[PDB]
RNA sequence: UUUCUAGCGAAACCACAGCCAAGGGAACGGGCUUGGCAAAAAUAGCGGGGAAAGAAGACCCUGUUGAGCUUGACUCUAGUUU
RNA sequence: GCCGUUGCGACAAGGUCGUAACGAGUAGGAAGGUCGUGGCGGUUGCGUUGAAGGCUGAGCGUAGGCUCGGCUGGAGCUUCCGUCAGUGCAGAUCGUAAUGGUAGUAGCAAAUAUUCAAGUUCGAUCCUUGAAGACUGAAGUGGAGAAGGGUUCCACGUGAACAGUAGUUGGAUGUGGGUCAGUCGAUCCUAAGGUACUGGCGAACGCCUUGUAUCAUCGGUGGCG
RNA sequence: CAACGUGAAUGCGAGGUCCAAGUGGGCCAUUUUUGGUAAGCAGAACUGGCGCUGUGGGAUGAACCAAACGUGGAGUUAAGGU
RNA sequence: ACGUUUCCGACCCGUCUUGAAACACGGAUUGCGGAGUGCUUGUCUACUGCGAGUCAAAGGGUGUUAAAACCUUGCGGCGAA
RNA sequence: CUCAACCUGAACUCAGUCGUGAUUACCCGCUGAACUUAAGCAUAUCAUUUAGCGGAGGAAAAGAAACUAAAAAGGAUUCCCUUAGUAACGGCGAGUGAAACGGGAAGAGCCCAGCGCCGAAUCGAUCAGUCUUUGGCUGCUUCGAAAUGUGGCGUAUAGGUGUAAGUUUCCAGCAGUGUCGUAUGUCCGAAGUCCUUACGAUUGAGGCCAUAAACCAGAGAGGGUGCGAGCCCCGUUCUGGAUAGCGGCACUGUUGGUUCGCUUGCUCCUUGGAGUCGGGUUGCUUGAAAGUGCAGCCUAAAGUGGGUGAUAAACUUCAUCUAAGGCUAAAUAUCGACUCGAUUGCGAUAGCGAACAAGUACCGUGAGGGAAAGUUGCAAAGGACUUUGAAGAGAGAGUUCAAGAGAACGUGAAAUCGCUGGAGUGGAACCGGAGACAGUUGAU
RNA sequence: UAGCUUCAGCGAUGGAUCGGUUGCAUCGAGUAUCGAUGAAGAACGCAGCUUGCUGCGUUACUUACCACGAAUUGCAGAGAGUGGUGAAAUUUCGAACGCAUAGCACCAACUGGGCCUCCAGUUGGUACGUCUGGUUCAGGGUUGUU
């Protein structure tokens, strides 16, 4: 997107300079309209170029490492097998039989929207496309005016191995998804970057898997050259087993309270008890006077 | 007005360039342009390569890359000539012919002869009037196999090989190979001169 | 989701398309449903409508009320219905403009073309409903 | 003419506003300090003050800012002679 | 005593708490901002039983600002997470639009001058009629034209605007009408001069000459027919 | 290599690297001091200030005397005063 | 609490300036608009992936929620003297 | 001196053709600045670029080596990545600045002059036949072009003669048969206006046998309809169907024309562009540096000759092409024109100057300059009628969810202004701190 | 009291803001089509009532043909009207063509004026450069013949 090069500069406008009481912001030419006369260019006049217009050649694509790229699709399969992931960023599994939910090849076979709604009914799943078909609503902006009238959640992408052209049974339901195994899509595996879609596995889609993405053993992925999957810098990742291991409990020490100070200074001077408390012999001074 | 340690600005931006843009917002759709015209193109001259013409191999010129071989232009007269095809043939079966590259060593026309030769076994002809077949023409049950080849015909393999391993030579160990090397470069850094006194020395 | 290429889900082209309409579209898009009756009848679901059909109005503050359409006001994009009228502060009468979506018709006014149309509709109708 | 009346009806200017003495302060205050004082709303004049208004001083200087003109300034050039 | 900063410390926590000292600030540098604005990918909700926008009481926050209440309004708006930005105005003799004091004020004073009776009108210094008194004073405030204007010409209506008062009147406004040529002009001739042809020049659009430069530039009586 | 062991006072944690802003018109005062008849003039030395800074006092004041600043309270004072 | 009345304090903001309340300049009033940006190239710093490697270009293959995503490099850039 | 040729040059309202002038985004040839940077400024830079002139197309231009190079070599042109901010240029200052190799997109080759052979075997008008007639095919038609040479073979890979082997058609139209595309027209399409409720108006809320349920969904894009709609309508999906037309293909038939060739071996013969190249000097230009490209003047060739091999010159090793003649698609550029699809863009001071009778009103003699201006309501239902006034206008009334939506009509801010009530009011007014009053608000 | 200032309520002047949007900006795709057979542009004119805008050209907000199939609409009014579009038509200036450039003049036919040497009307034609051919020519330029 950019604005017109040559937007708010087809003016021949000259300044008036000083003496005329005006300030020297060029104006435009001639007489007759009242256009004559007023102030042209300037980002601050009316009509004018707005400042540093916006150009057509700015940086609107990026380059992404593909190594990058691959760990953030793989973290982000990994993460829709966590039922809590998948709860925080709102989808209903409530009554979900597992997560990963893998399902039977026969789904492949589907080829009507009569079908695949009566399969995710009975899986209990229609409770997401129940809930995206109440999230759906008006889109708050400008947004509106440019073809982004509606904004609705998101429900669940269904993943075949083999297309037995079985997207047509779900493309009309709102919200579902469907993908290839073999071309695996960030974009829709981790919607606004969040972690935690969900996905309903193939048997095809979740056997070729371990054929896509390989292993922990280094290049042991066939369809990626030299691709494995990450090993991660922390061996168990839940804090709290650790602290309280028997090992950590053995080094550890003793808790301890915050020091105590005496925090007010009082005035043994003016009175007996702390005086005598502090120096036991003032008492028998004060006797013997 | 640079200030510290920099390295000094070469920024070429002092001519008018906004008048002399380009962008590269068009280049998925010069992918798929060219994608449909290599469609197109296949079935236009179905069942014949979509690549084309048949190309020769190659050394690349200087000493940077002749360790390494490429497509060429076409095949040389000699070359068709000792593989046994005419310029005319080549030309009405598909094979490029450079007229411009002639050969000087012997392993280099060998080893186009033997492409040709590949590609002519690999070759299978269509009656020109499917009714009454010729000489040399192919057969039919291998018509019937006849599909269109895509990308380059006959590609070339860039695999490396690695040597087997063998034993170590005493008469290897025994060459000096650093003092060869140094005597080379004398030997032709001090022709000239030698040659001036071998020149000097018959006049006196 | 549309599939066409050529096809535009432009909300502004959507809309400049509608209210540019020539006569001949505009006839189109002035298509009203038929009533359960003479859809079972006639085997379409809905027509273009037409003058001389009668309708019955089945949504507004004019909702039940039923007449023959005397015009089709396809500048204004709507239907003059016999007896759906209004006065005037003078004491005229006006007809009250309804549009046709908002109607059904009750009977259809027949001659030779709308007889080859209904009949193209329906055996469409026909072969459609048989491949589903 | 001004003046008063009926009708009609602008503009300049305007940080906020408009009583003084001395003091000190950007060395000449309407505002600050100490004193003199201090009572609505107005009409007609007036030219002391508002360092009054008009104009990013046409004087002077600075700028590695110009332009008209001159020549024994530097570098070129139409033309002309050979 | 309370707020916060700094240092240290306790606690299974991007957090809470304890503790001692500390707290000036232009130019400038950093940090925090559940301060504010507009998008996008997601998420959380509200809405014709009333959204945005607008006016304004009960509170909250050191502040940036925010929540709720009441009234108006009639269709959108919003929580939080990332990320992006045409993201915050008191000034720039800033741009643009509107509005004040001045102020019912300056002023509407050159060209001698109007008065009486009547008419019409809702309404008359100003329109019309009559009587009177003055002025231009024939190198006119008279009667006609050239350039220019273009309907301003004439008739009948006129309510608003305009006629720097007024207006029943008008070069205004609405509706109609109006320019008649053998003899008046243009048309025709050429003047100063312009511009073509050739010719030459010119990278070219095209320029130069109107001249023996260029140049094979024709037309007149008669017979015959 | 063998032995010897912290050798004046007081105070206090120390050292290293990188990136970069603004500034590059200063002015005032005690003392010293050059030009000048002098100057609220021009030019220097040490230190402290104003600039960047409020607060009590000197009626008033950029620099003087006291004293430097979160927001409040009680008590006591500095310079100055009754 | 932008109501009234009392006691104390209280000079008009922005700006250049050693010094502004200044007899220095801008500012009659209000609304809306209004100014460190884009890109190329460096450098340092923070974070992320891999690591003597890393990134891969044009391109090709695929992809119809097909300008995306996914796959793909005897060779190229930087680094390893 | 008569007549007849040729050559040269004319006139024709002679028969039939062709050119002119527009367009600007891209393309080709010329002409050609200065601002600016160098912290001044003249070479330099801006820039071989604004401006000016000319000439085409759907692409243009270029293009089949007088090339790159120095390997064990590549092999027309165009374009991309890389080479590379490198070699190089530069008051060696500011600055400027390629190419080959390498990886890719696309790939297609050819024709003359000359030499030699046939030697007019060639061609235009006109006439007459004939056909599938905005053009073609046949001639004892008649004229003319052409020996100052049209056509055939033939061009550096050469070529030709003879000879031995093998091998031998190709174009254009018409009709049919299918096979496939069409930014080409027209026609055709699944499911609730169901019950209750809300509303001015629903598309809003709830319910519709069933474990899985209102129903359709290969259609839950978009728009319209009284804001909200897959199911009311147009539409959307059917890698949609039917139909008519345009095209491209493949095969059959048929009409016209055309084919003594083609390849490899042997034999003999043969083989090429001049005021051009090159050189001197001058000016411009380039990264091109004792001259990269271009041009003026002088000089002016040769025939294993000529050019090139990036430092000038002789004498030497070689390597590589063949200048001074010509044609040629694709990959590439470009929204100027016509037709389409989108968007993290603007939302009426923004976005094009122009959302609207916008290049309009208006201004200038002219070149030229150039605005402001979106919104009643679902529906005009646009306020009948009574009443005062000459009228504007007002008081009633009516329409409407609503008119305080009443025509300059959605909302309706601030500045500014008028009224009613309260309170203050001695040459400013505002303001911070602390009370009081009035007032506001809370109290299981 | 009035005036002035201020507070609360009400009302003016003004047109900000908010809410969309047949507009604009940018990106991408497909195609190649101006003109002497008169282009681009300009002028004038054309409707029952219609100034402007849009459309059209004397057949003038359009004729014919083909598809669809009942309207247009402000008031009238009477295979409609829309879309496609292959037939017909397409005013004057304008490269602009008889010459000039806001005017006047030549050629041929035919028609009317009674006849026509004179008038009037209609039709067709008369531009520059250039190519091919045709006709009529000029020159001791070269040559042949009497």
């Amino acid at each position: 997107h950019a604005v017109n090069t040559k937007a708010g500069k087809q003016h021949s406008a000259e300044s008036w300079g000083t003496g005329r009481a005006v300030a020297r912001i060029p104006r435009v030419r001639g007489g007759g309209t009242h256009r004559s006369g007023q102030g042209a260019f300037g980002n601050m006049c009316r009509g004018g170029h707005m400042f540093a217009p916006l150009k057509v050649f700015r940086r609107w694509h990026r380059n992404v490492n593909i190594a990058q790229k691959r760990y953030a699709v793989s973290s982000a399969i990994a993460a829709s097998g966590i039922p809590a992931l998948l709860q925080a960023r709102g989808h209903v599994i409530d009554q979900v039989a597992e997560v990963p939910l893998v399902v039977s090849d026969k789904v492949e076979s589907f080829r009507k929207t009569k079908e695949a709604v009566v399969f995710l009914r009975r899986s209990h799943l229609w409770a997401d496309i129940e809930k995206v078909y109440n999230s759906k609503r008006n889109r708050a902006g400008k947004g509106k005016l440019r073809n982004r009238q509606h904004k609705q959640k998101l429900g669940p992408v269904v993943i075949y191995g083999q297309d037995a052209e079985c997207a047509r049974a779900f493309r009309n339901i709102p919200g579902v998804d469907v993908m290839n195994v073999e071309r695996l899509n960030l974009l829709k595996l981790a919607p606004g970057g969040h972690l935690g879609r969900l996905i309903i596995w193939t048997e095809s889609a979740f056997k070729k898997l371990d054929t896509i993405y390989g292993t922990t053993v280094a290049n042991s992925s066939q369809l990626k050259k030299g691709w494995s999957v990450p090993l991660p810098i922390m061996a168990n990742s839940d804090f709290s087993r650790i602290i309280r291991s028997e090992e950590v409990v053995k080094a550890i020490r003793a808790p301890k309270k915050n020091p105590v100070l005496p925090k007010v200074h009082r005035n043994p001077l003016k009175k007996r008890t702390l005086l005598y408390k502090l120096n036991p012999y003032a008492s028998i001074l004060r006797k013997a006077s | 007005a640079p200030r510290g340690n920099q390295m000094l600005g070469n920024a070429h931006f002092r001519k008018h360039w906004h008048k002399r843009i380009k962008t590269w917002f068009d280049q998925p759709a010069r992918k798929l342009r060219r994608r449909q015209n290599r469609q197109a193109k296949a079935v236009e001259i179905a069942p014949r390569p979509v690549a084309g013409l048949l190309r020769s191999v190659v050394r690349c010129p200087q000493k940077r890359y002749n360790t390494k071989t490429r497509l060429g232009r076409g095949f040389s007269l000699q070359e068709l000539k000792a593989a046994g095809i005419s310029q005319a043939q080549a030309r009405t079966i598909g094979i490029a012919v450079d007229v411009r590259r002639t050969n000087k060593t012997a392993e280099g026309l060998k080893a186009n002869a033997d492409r040709l030769k590949e590609y002519k076994a690999k070759l299978i002809l269509f009656p020109k009037k499917a009714s009454a077949p010729k000489k040399g023409d192919s057969s039919a049950e291998e018509l019937k196999v006849a599909a269109q080849l895509r990308g380059d015909v006959l590609p070339l393999s860039h695999t490396i090989t690695f040597d087997e391993p063998r034993q170590v030579t005493d008469a290897e160990r025994k060459v000096e190979i650093f003092r060869l090397l140094r005597k080379e470069r004398a030997d032709k850094k001090y022709r000239g001169k030698r040659e001036k006194r071998a020149r000097e020395a018959a006049e006196e | 989701m549309k599939v066409n290429p050529f096809v535009s889900s432009d909300s502004g082209k959507s809309r400049k398309a509608h209210f540019n309409a020539p006569s001949h579209e505009r006839r189109r898009i002035m298509s009203a449903p038929l009533t359960k009756e003479l859809r079972t009848k006639h085997g379409i679901r809905a027509i273009p409508i037409r003058t001389d059909d009668e309708v019955v109005v089945m949504r507004g503050r004019h909702k039940g009320n039923t007449g023959r359409v005397l015009r089709c006001y396809r500048k204004k994009f709507v239907i003059h219905i016999d007896k759906i009228t209004r006065e005037k502060a003078n004491g005229s009468t006006v007809h009250i403009g309804i549009h046709p979506s908002k109607v059904a018709i009750t009977k259809l006014k027949l001659d030779k073309d709308r007889r080859a149309l209904v009949e193209r509709k329906a055996a469409g109708r026909s072969r459609v409903t048989g491949i589903l």
